[PDB]
This record gives C-alpha cells, structure tokens and sequence, in this order.
C-alpha cells in the first residue's frame, strides 16, 4: 500500500 | 547466515538513523532534505524482510510526518479510499502509536481534527468538511471533543472562523514539533548518528 | 552545521554497506532483495551532494551491477540516447571505474561486448546488433563477431560459448573481490561484530 | 538516470 509517498490525485 | 543476520541488524541502524534524519528536517522546516529523507526511508522500509515493535512504531511515526506535511495538499492521496484526506489519515496513523501518553496524544489528536475541518472550510469545500466531520467523529450522536463546536462551525458555512484561529494550521504544527521533539531525544543516541557524530568533532 | 555533517557521514557508510549488499544479492541471484537494494542506494545516492572519488567509484559499481543485471531487459533505458543497450552503458561505466586493467577486466569487458550484439541477435533486431557494434568498436574476435553478424548465425559455437552465463559467472568471480574487499566497511563490521 | 532504468 502507501507508505511514506502519496499518491497524486489524477485527471483521467 | 550470520551474513543475514547482519544485514537485518544494519538496517535497523538505517531505519533509525533515517527516522531521526526526517524528525530533524521537519521541525526545522527544511523541505528538500524533508523529501529526500522520506524517499531514503520509504525504500529502506520496503527493504525490509523483518519488524521488531520498536521498528513498526518507527514506520508509523515516519508515516505520521508525511502526512502531516501534506496536511494542506488536498490533492496528496494516502489511502487506497480516495476520499481520505492527508490529515485523516494522519489521523489513522496516530491511533496505532503513542496511546500511553495520554495527554499529549489528546491534545495533538484534538488539534488534527480541528485542522482536518479547517483545511476544508477555507478552501470553501462545505461539503467535504461535513463528509470528512461524519468520518472522524463517528456516530451523530456520540460526543467527543471539539465535535459540537466544529458542527456549528461547518452548518454556518463561511470561509474564516475565529476558532480556527486559536486552533490554527500552526498551533498544531507546534504541538507536534513538541512530539517530535521527544522523538528527537529517545532517538539522537541511536548507534548511526552517535558514531558519526564521533567522527564529525574530531 | 555538524548535525549535517554527521548525516553526510552517515550517508556515506550506508552506500558502502548497500553496495555490499547489492553485491550478494547480485551473487546469489536473488533478483527481488536486488531490486529493493537498488532502490534504497539509488535514494541514499540522490540524498549525498557532495562525493570523494571513493564514493563515486562505489557508485559505479552500484551502476554497472544494474545495467548488466537489466541486459536481457527489452524496454530498459538508461542513457539519454534511447538507442544505447543497458550492456553498452555497463560497458560505458566498466571502462570510467578506477582499477587494474588485468586478465579478468579485459575477459569481462570482452564478454560484455559479445553479450551487447548476441542479445539483438536473439531479439532478431540484426538491425540494431550492428549499430551496436558500431557504436562498441579493439578485440581478438572482433572479425568473426562482424561476420557473424551478417550471417545472422544466432546459434554459432561462438555465441553458445561466450554465453550469457558465461558472461555472469565471470562477472560474479569480480563481485566477489569487491565482497572481500569492502567487507570490513564501517556499517558491515559494526554490524557483524555485533551478531558474533 | 542513475541506477534505476527508464
């Protein structure tokens, strides 16, 4: 899963 | 082997060292070392092929700090519920951890609800602050701190609120800067930084 | 000022001890704890902004190890140049490493070579095989290895000989002097001594 | 790019 780095929200 | 054995003994040095490294970078405020810290530790921990209780809790704080850190980034997405903001999940992570000192573990959690509003309501996202009050603050009916204040506070749906002033964005910067400020004491003799510190004056 | 200098000192002991790391997993070809070492020196290298010489060799082993560990990796890129095989670029980094030009140096560099052609070879892109050598070329066979080329002569004794294993194992006999010869780093013997 | 491929 996440750990320390998120995730960017993305625009699909 | 003993060859295996040592290396999970150097990587506890590592994860240790690296904990302390971005404890440092985010109370000072040092953003690029903050980073560069942070991608060093996420690949150390994923290196990982054992935990010990001491090491878990190390990972959480590490968590902890980063989503802290991207507490204002509404776009920064730590759970796999896309919905989760970072200081909700900041949230998360702070119920697995520091739960025996209870006072300072209130106060900090108290202020991390508050800003998890806050961040929302400024941002003129009514909506989403009321989604994210019925996450964190459980059943409608059950009482806990703060609630009842921040419902009234997101019903009269404005921008600035004179509470969020006392309870600000850097009031619980602070707070937690005082957490790890005593994540920094337990963790500045820790075998990596205490060896290199030797070295340094010398 | 020295909380910062500690780290920078911190930092170069846990390349070392990477390094190290990144060796036996190479070795012992297990390919996952190699991957997750990678990824840990690759972030502890990005962190450093300054390097001795020292430093910068260990990085070019850490490097060389990785683009002969991607070689038979299709969609593998790691120059600017998107055309330049991974075994080329362990090739590009073989010859910047400071050490002895010997017997073993000049039989991996010259397996590394054959490999870069013999790797297209079996992809059938003869196309690239010879720009590859274009781009690579002063060897013994290097004649046959143009021939073989236009040929297209995939299965020769010459291939099947100077292998890609064969390639491996004399590579790994080199990894092991660099085992024994930084075994005793800081972090490595620190670590050891306290396990015994 | 530095040991990680592209």
């Amino acid at each position: 899963k996440i750990l320390l780095t998120p995730r960017r929200r993305q625009r699909l | 082997g003993l060859v295996a054995e040592a290396e999970a003994v150097a990587a506890g040095w590592m994860l240790d060292f690296l904990c302390l490294s971005l404890c440092r970078a985010f109370r000072d405020g040092r953003s690029e070392d903050f980073r560069r810290t942070r991608n060093s530790a996420e690949a150390i921990i994923h290196g990982l092929s054992s935990l010990t209780a001491c090491q878990l809790r190390t990972i959480y704080i590490c968590q902890f700090l980063t989503r802290i850190a991207a507490g204002k980034t509404l776009d920064a997405q730590f759970e796999n519920d896309e919905r989760i903001t970072p200081l909700e999940s900041a949230l998360m992570i702070w119920g697995s951890i520091e739960k025996e000192h209870d006072k300072l573990h209130e106060e900090i959690q108290n202020l991390i609800k508050i800003q998890a509003i806050a961040v929302c309501m400024e941002n003129g996202n009514f909506k989403e602050a009321e989604e994210v009050f019925e996450r964190i603050f459980g059943d409608p009916n059950s009482h806990m701190p703060f609630k009842s204040k921040l419902l009234m506070i997101i019903s009269q749906k404005d921008t600035f609120h004179s509470f969020f002033q006392h309870f600000s964005y850097n009031h619980m910067m602070e707070k937690i800067k005082s957490y790890v400020n005593y994540v920094l004491s337990e963790k500045s003799s820790t075998f990596l930084m205490k060896a290199a510190a030797k070295v340094v004056e010398s």
